[PDB]
């Protein structure tokens, strides 16, 4: 397939080709131009906290190494020893102050250098390079605002202005709250589905909620309820939805701030996020005050998405085609008390998780959407994301970015699928742009 | 029995478990917990899920089971939090877990699944300070089928604390299971173990 | 792999490369040029008989809806939401008036039109145009005495045409005898074979019923026993081979009504069949009312087989070059006795359905030949089909078709592959019927 | 114990055999049970088929496994056969079986086959109108290896009925199995469950 | 019970271990084994080897597990050996095996491995002329996962002889597997069955 | 990718690039030009001493019977039938005069002729050509001294010459010690490594055995031990490295006759050893009696490798990039005692077969290392392989091939990837010829 000319995504992202979710060969080109050009989640500060914490992160299909370093910076490297191959850390997360391979020995400190070799003197004498045989560092690692990311390619946009018009929606919850913390070990899963199936459905899709999570919504005793079975359609100005130059974007219901949490947290939480609202009134303004206790839905493109408020953190890591291993972890504001952290952390595992009682919900639909993606006769078929479209604005006096005035529609999709598409058909960042130099615009027709 | 300065590998938790097993042996005591297991097992496997909460679970349950993450085993100085919980249950959590299978409009129960569960190496003790409670140890292998051809089989070793509860319904209070896998390749862990 | 040149199958059907059962490109290219060209059985009109009545099957690797629509005629549609690909039924068989997707809950009707979407009105306003998002229909569905079949390709011949020659055979059973009906639910079993292994085995292979079935004709306690272990062979005069222009064929056995059931059923199917032969002598003449209770072992091209009298039937789903998943229906008589009716269906099963012990024989057979196509020094070697060769005929007086006057032989295959070569190296139905113009000549060399 | 009005999910049929297993317990029939389904998968693990009919198969038979369709939960106008039978024999198509598997030609079982199998979940109840019969149910993982590289496992409950004979010599009078897994992914389902 | 002329297809060895347990059953000696072999699989899969080698490992033991080449079931002129031995150990090479599992610098022990073992179908029998000696037979299917997604099920039947030894610690003596699946698909068979 | 001019392996062996452990468009490629072009192992004499005695071989991915004629002789063909392709044993080993195929009943000698097809006369007549339906046979069988090799290319060098430089390293152990025997069944396990990742280990790799077999050399109670953890560096003058033209290779540790041996069989084992080598010190010089008894590593090339004294033989049999089938058997001298053959039989299965606590140390390095290979971000990394570069000789007087004078190093992994790269960009063995005509002049360079 020549992925200059395909087009694997109509314009205005109105539709994409079904086969996006089943074709090897654009999974493979994918971690060329999507996992290996763009920022990925990696990491939150709480998890790695002291010099020498380290943690391994997938990367696309590549497994990293991430360590704070004796002057409070972060970097992080391959995890592959530099000699033959062998993958040097076989844990999770852990305290150390180098990484010793099991199979010839050479040991590697938290900085990525190569420090000792076994038996140098006797074996390589001076002949050994050690400077240049350090591991393979990732080139670019940045924070949002304790949520670190990383991206192979030195080229990116910094990651601020990678997140582009969402930035101003999560800062209220991300920042002004005091700070957020994420909540481990993750959960961790595989679902026989494309990565784009989940991370198109965080970060537009709020048409699946009455429907697909009829059974948790009614079982369930949460606050978005009502719509169990789509009984009831939200009321007139019950949200919006938004999207972004570089892809990320998200859905906004306002007030939510109990979110998918059962009835037994929901007073308590109401509780803690309407009386912050309140301190936050005079610092940020009332509109992003109400963000901030408001429910957003969203994926940092490519493959981190996002419930804020209902707590959950997740990364979609691509195996192949029709299989990504699913990672969840819950987020919570570091001024709450400890108990409702724990509390909270454990009803986003008990909704979200592995035994995730609304996740499970989406498993069908995720999966067997992808699997349809390799079938003769929908390979060339649409997917249709026209809900909403011609009533799209930008530049707003009061919400930024490719804004959708209404909760339910796909505003989101079109932002996601465009950047996808200009990626996909680009070779490098400077291409991407040249193909992006028009966003707003081809997002907003009709309108 | 055991001693974790010389069995490097044993963890401090189990070798406290088996201290409980190996010093007072009752046979009937074993049977008695080989067929209150294998009468839970039976409920479940035909989806009873109402029956079960009402016969077999306590109105005091913890239900859990956790997800550990992989840390080297020479570990020390890491201290942050070792596990999540895929399941950290109260009665009532139970119950809105029993009222979703039961929905009409949860989708992903239709066609009927099919469950069969294998209950093994039955233990059992009482408890030395609550005569209320006898411990019970079991391993189960879990095998759920749908849709045709998806088949996940989950395997873990239980502990449970069981309490005399009234009119010889014994009721599970507490339910502990580390489960072995720490990445699941069976799309969900949506099932009782 | 140019498919235009490449000889696969070498002139008048003599020999096949073994590449055919193992290679994964040529099988992405039998979705095309095979599945998605000719003619797949789908269900009989006995197992969706009412209006609202469905089941699912699979043509190729897609999977299709097909319904009983109120005027009694029947449609078939791929089980794909219009929307974002979800796959709409879940279920093998029902009676409904339209399917809901599971993911946002738009519904299709029974005809496979959009009839309702949520929340239309407030969310896409006028602007959804649903005459346009019916499901992905079927093309061509036809019945062949009750029996459906399924065609994408519009440009295909009709079913009656499609099976040329092979339908006078087929016609004393499915025709004269007063009907079939078709047993449910099938047997449903995953080989790790090629498709094309027992479709070949069925439409002209007596040769290895001797031996492979050794165990299973001396066990079995039916009436084509003394073969067992070769230890006779057929009369002079026992049967003859017959195959078409569009790849069906089959042996004919004659007079073996009782098929591979054992001795518990073989007096009263005896007494059955005799008993309609000569009430059919007066209709139909006395060799065709013979061939109605004569054993016909046929496939219908590509991937459809059946032992008539035995009443087996089967589909031979492809799922990838070393992966079938089969399909076991039982046949019957529908003016049999119901008891007897449904003791033939279940002695079907014992000896052909997912514990047949006749179909475990074949097990190894289909599975190591289909394998072997892959060993790097077996792919260019040639699998033999030249039995026979030079003795079959062409336009005779009483059989018509390409025919082998003889119970074995390899007609029957050489047909097959004649017409599987011509798909494979066409790109369209015209193109076929030019590679086909003379394919009666080409099979009847040396005689 | 169940009322299927509430409990949703669970048929008449499985609420019914609950019911026969809960009341009366003898804890010796449990154990009479235990061997006996013991003994009979040790002959079948060994490949003893003659040995398994003579001692262990009773000549009113039933051996029956069937394969449900998958229809809605919902379902209630389509009313056509629910279910083929894989297995549906009586003693003497149980005879024609085991002779196929001894047979010298049957080239399938050289290399010979090697089976080992799992029993568990052992229930045990006589019935209230026949003291000849005693209904046992039980679990089965039965592991089918052969040609170096192919392994099926196959996982079933089963009901079955078993009468005193005579001698002590207790023998199956019929088995039931509604076989978990709609399409099968073991090749075949030729092994006796 | 066993003619192995009629079953064609069962081995002699085969059929003098069913004699061995069709006879004289004791219903006790059952349940102690079952104790027994629990409580051993309780050791192994809190991975405490020192304290199995030491309370259930006899000093005379042979701990032997075979692969058996794939030959003709109508082989009779080849006479080579049959079978390598995958283990055949006796205290000293256990003791080897278990201080390897124990060693800090067994780089393949980090993350510490989880085992899970379900032991089913035991049979006991006394010994006829070593009446310190009781044969015991059980099934054992072990799951061993390790670094995240590495899963590994192991299948099979044991044959061991235990002795009485001393203060009711019974030990074993003799373990005897014929692993039925000849070419191993869990990467190694670095398991204790 | 163009084999011809792709840089695979850098100039002297010095590094390769890691895909080479996990591309499957190289595997298929390597299946025709390293598996169907050079020797592959078979079997040993004492395997099938009798005529009609026969074992089952895998060579590359094709399986090939291998039987003893009436003559004396050894034949080997592949294990496909003529007819339709269907696999023709099924057994590892046994003793018959001909094979029938169980589809169709076909019998082919031990000679490989098609001697007999069930009712020829009535069915073929005179038609069939049997002489030209023997089995597809391997073109090459020889054997070094009682070890038999097969190759399908007629143009492959003799296998004495193809063993090069390292025939004169075996020949101690293998023609001076009064010959050696295989102890079979062999254990037979999957792995999810490639299979040169065994291969490099076994004919170039002491630099790992401290590290990786820390625990087996300090458990295992050995005599090469005191390494365990890198405590001790070896004697200078402790061995030496091997390598040669057509990619064979190995490392010599002097006098280490016990091997991977535990503490148990030590003492027997060095006073067998000794003895032999004081007999021999008249025959063959003191040199070539001091390797008899000397510890060889070795890789016969490509995939066929030894530990002589330990006794460990093995096949990494190829099944795709990350799969390959381990056969490990004993080789034992055929002059020890009986009880002593059992005994280290049992040992090498102890230490190196399925349950081998010394071979499951290097599971997880040569697992992990190929799995690295398809990794994004390491598929263009270089492998390492300069430890000893610059070192080498060539010619000396008293060890011959490329040599490197010291017990750790690189020089046989140098070779066997110079080998490799010549033959993967070679379309046949005159090609192979031609880019080896300065093999040791390319190895040596600095030296
Ligand atoms: C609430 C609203 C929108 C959503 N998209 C995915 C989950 C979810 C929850
Ligand atoms: C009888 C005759 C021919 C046949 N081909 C396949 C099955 C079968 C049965
Ligand atoms: C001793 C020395 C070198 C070796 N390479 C692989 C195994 C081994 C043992
Ligand atoms: S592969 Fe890491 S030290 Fe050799
Ligand atoms: S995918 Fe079917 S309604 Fe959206
Ligand atoms: S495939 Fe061997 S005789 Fe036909
Ligand atoms: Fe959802
Ligand atoms: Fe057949
Ligand atoms: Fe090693």
């Amino acid at each position: 397939m020549n992925y200059n000319n395909k087009i694997l995504v109509s314009e205005s992202g109105l539709s994409q080709k079904h086969l996006i979710h089943g074709d090897e060969e654009l999974f493979q080109h994918e971690l060329k131009t999507i996992f290996a050009r763009n920022w990925l989640f990696l990491t939150h500060d709480s998890l790695i906290p002291a010099p020498g914490d380290y943690v391994t992160a997938k990367m696309g299909i590549d497994e990293v190494i991430v360590s704070r370093q004796n002057d409070g910076s972060i970097r992080a490297f391959l995890n592959v020893c530099r000699h033959r191959g062998k993958t040097l850390v076989s844990v999770e997360a852990g305290n150390a102050k180098g990484f010793v391979c099991s199979y010839h020995g050479w040991g590697f400190g938290s900085n990525g250098e190569l420090q000792s070799v076994p038996f140098e003197k006797d074996l390589y004498g001076e002949s050994l390079n050690k400077k240049c045989l350090g591991l393979k560092e990732v080139a670019r690692v940045e924070s949002f605002h304790g949520f670190i990311y990383g991206c192979f390619d030195q080229e990116a946009p910094p990651l601020m202005d990678y997140l582009g018009d969402a930035a101003w929606y999560l800062e209220p919850m991300f920042k002004h709250s005091g700070g957020l913390e994420l909540v481990g070990p993750p959960g961790k899963v595989v679902i026989k589905a494309n990565w784009k199936a989940p991370a198109e459905n965080f970060v537009g899709d709020a048409y699946h909620v009455g429907w697909t999570h009829a059974s948790s919504l009614r079982s369930g005793e949460s606050i978005f309820s009502s719509l169990a079975g789509n009984a009831a359609l939200p009321p007139e100005g019950a949200g919006l939805q938004m999207t972004s130059k570089y892809g990320s974007g998200m859905g906004v219901l306002w007030d939510g701030y109990s979110g998918v949490h059962s009835a037994d947290l929901v007073p308590e939480l109401m509780a803690f996020g309407g009386a912050k609202q309140e301190r936050l009134n005079k610092e940020i303004g009332d509109v992003r005050a109400r963000i901030y206790r408001s429910h957003l839905n969203c994926t940092v493109f490519p493959n981190n998405s996002m419930l804020t408020c209902s707590g959950v953190f997740k990364v979609w890591n691509p195996i192949d085609a029709n299989t990504t291993e699913v990672w969840t972890y819950a987020i919570v504001e570091k001024d709450m008390p400890e108990d409702l952290k724990r509390r909270l952390a454990d009803s986003v595992q008990r909704t979200f998780g592995p035994a995730g009682f609304w996740e499970s919900d989406d498993n069908d639909n995720m999966e067997t959407a992808s699997q349809n993606g390799k079938k003769y006769q929908s390979r060339d078929s649409d997917l249709l994301s026209n809900l909403g479209f011609g009533e799209d604005v930008y530049g707003d006096a009061v919400y930024p970015g490719v804004v959708g005035k209404s909760a339910i529609g796909e505003t989101s999709y079109r932002g996601f699928y465009r950047a996808y598409q200009a990626h996909v058909s680009s070779s490098n960042w400077a291409e991407f742009e040249h193909a992006s130099s028009t966003w707003h615009t081809e997002l907003t027709k009709t309108t | 029995m055991i001693n974790i300065q010389e069995d490097k590998l044993v963890s401090a938790h189990d070798a406290e478990e088996i201290l409980r097993f190996f010093n007072c042996h009752d046979s009937a005591l074993q049977q008695e917990a080989t067929t209150l297991l294998t009468q839970e097992a039976h409920l479940l496997d035909i989806q009873a899920y109402r029956a079960w909460l009402e016969h077999c679970v306590g109105s005091e349950v913890q239900y859990q089971v956790i997800s550990r993450e992989l840390r080297a085993a020479s570990e020390r100085r890491y201290k942050l939090n070792e596990a999540m919980n895929v399941y950290n249950e109260n009665f009532q959590q139970l119950k809105v877990r029993v009222e979703h299978q039961l929905d009409p409009q949860n989708w992903g129960n239709s066609p009927k699944l099919r469950f069969t569960r294998f209950i093994t190496n039955v233990q059992a003790a009482m408890d030395v300070n609550d005569k209320e409670l006898l411990h019970i140890r079991s391993n189960v292998i879990l095998h759920r089928a749908r849709r045709g051809n998806q088949v996940d089989v989950f395997y873990a070793a239980r502990e449970d604390k069981w309490k005399r509860g009234e009119g010889g319904v014994r009721k599970l209070v507490q339910r502990f299971v580390d489960y072995p896998e720490r990445i699941l390749q069976t799309h969900n862990l949506m099932v009782f173990l």
